């Protein structure tokens, strides 16, 4: 199962 | 060697089309189970493994929408690295990364990993304590001073240490029959003339499972890696893998070579021959 | 950073004439992505399918494109690939033995 993170760069 | 569950990104930005490409793939040890497309009709997280298929809509529904946003934020990503390198906005740029877990003998974090990569070349990545990171160069310092900011890290430890490594759990069992067990190689020998001083002499391996294998020929107990032709190790297309290794013998000693095999689906190592 | 594809054209099983089998062009160790892949019988385009994208730990991609196929004594199949990287196109004939 995915990893949820939104972390932008 | 300890199993590991691990996540492919690939985000490729398309200014001309205006937009830009997500790609995921979801592995387990050598084996394939999951993909994502945004270029897809309706794109979906999708089963590629038989044994993930028994998953119910809530899995897929979670794991869709999960590849979505993340698709959605590489959009800008590959924006904001274009940016920080002063990049033109021409040509299509491309950032990837892997993240994954090993599990260890107690069911718990072996070790967790995460890198990134901008244009082929490291970016960023996470270090073995889970809670720092090492950036390759400028850019990637702005993008770790943000996640020092934001711990991202906690988040990634936190996955790491618990989800992830329950999940590869759970996927070990579902394909136990296939990625637990080790599938030993099919073996042989091919001979093939040429010259009159010469003849080539080729052991073939094919659809072993895991990848890791050792071919190697000897001269009556002397190694010939020196003069032996050994192919990159390659896909079946049904899971499994292929290998084999040549090297040219005079027309008569093909009885004073052997191959030798060495694959952990094998009982004991191995030593063929030509008939 | 751009890099070549390495290319293998292989069967799945042994080639034995009659007895259908799977014709593979393992395209390998190129970069950036975007790639074309024709697999070919006398010369001529097919209809393949292939595996998803993925990429090794030198962040290079590949990928397997593959078709159904029955192996004969007469027809010749080969593999058409195009990269970036690429002044024309690679043609790699396949060869049973290798």
């Amino acid at each position: 199962a995915l990893l949820r993170s939104a972390t932008y760069y | 060697g300890p199993h590991s569950l691990s996540y492919s990104y690939t985000a490729v930005s398309r200014p001309d089309r205006g937009d830009s490409r997500f790609f995921i793939v979801g592995y387990v040890d050598d084996t394939q189970f999951v993909r994502f497309d945004s270029d897809a009709p309706n794109a979906k997280m999708e089963p590629r493994a038989q044994w993930i298929q028994q998953e119910g809509q809530e899995y897929w529904d979670r794991e869709t929408q999960i590849s979505k946003e993340t698709a959605q934020n590489y959009r800008v990503d590959l924006n904001t690295l274009r940016g920080y390198y002063n990049q033109s906005e021409a040509g299509s740029r491309t950032i990837q990364r892997v993240y994954g877990c090993y599990l260890g003998p107690d069911g718990l974090l072996l070790r967790g990993y995460r890198q990134d990569a901008y244009d082929g070349a490291d970016y960023i990545a996470l270090n073995e304590d889970l809670r720092s990171w090492t950036a390759a160069d400028m850019a990637a310092q702005i993008t770790k001073r943000k996640w020092e900011v934001v711990n991202e890290a906690e988040g990634e430890r936190s996955y790491l240490q618990g989800r992830c490594v329950e999940w590869l759990q759970k996927y070990l069992v579902m394909g136990k029959d296939t990625l637990q067990r080790a599938e030993p190689p099919k073996t042989h020998v091919t001979r093939h003339p040429s010259s009159d001083l010469g003849v080539t002499l080729r052991c073939w391996a094919l659809g072993f499972y895991p990848k890791e294998i050792s071919l190697s020929w000897q001269r009556e107990g002397q190694d010939q890696s020196q003069d032996m032709e050994l192919v990159e190790t390659r896909p079946s297309g049904d899971g499994t893998f292929q290998k084999w290794a040549a090297l040219v013998v005079p027309p008569g000693e093909e009885q004073s070579y052997t191959c030798h095999v060495q694959h952990e689906g094998l009982q004991e190592p191995l030593t063929l021959r030509w008939d | 950073v751009a890099r070549p594809p390495k290319v293998q054209v292989y069967s799945r099983h042994p080639a034995e004439n009659g007895k259908p089998n799977y014709l593979n062009c393992y395209v390998s160790g190129f970069h950036p992505p975007q790639i074309e892949i024709d697999l070919l019988k006398n010369g001529e385009k097919m209809n393949a399918e292939q595996s998803d994208l993925s990429f090794s730990k030198d962040w290079s991609f590949y990928l397997l494109v593959h078709t159904e196929f029955t192996p004969n004594a007469v027809d010749q199949y080969s593999c058409r690939v195009k990269h970036v990287t690429l002044d024309k196109p690679k043609i790699v004939k396949w060869d049973r033995d290798h």
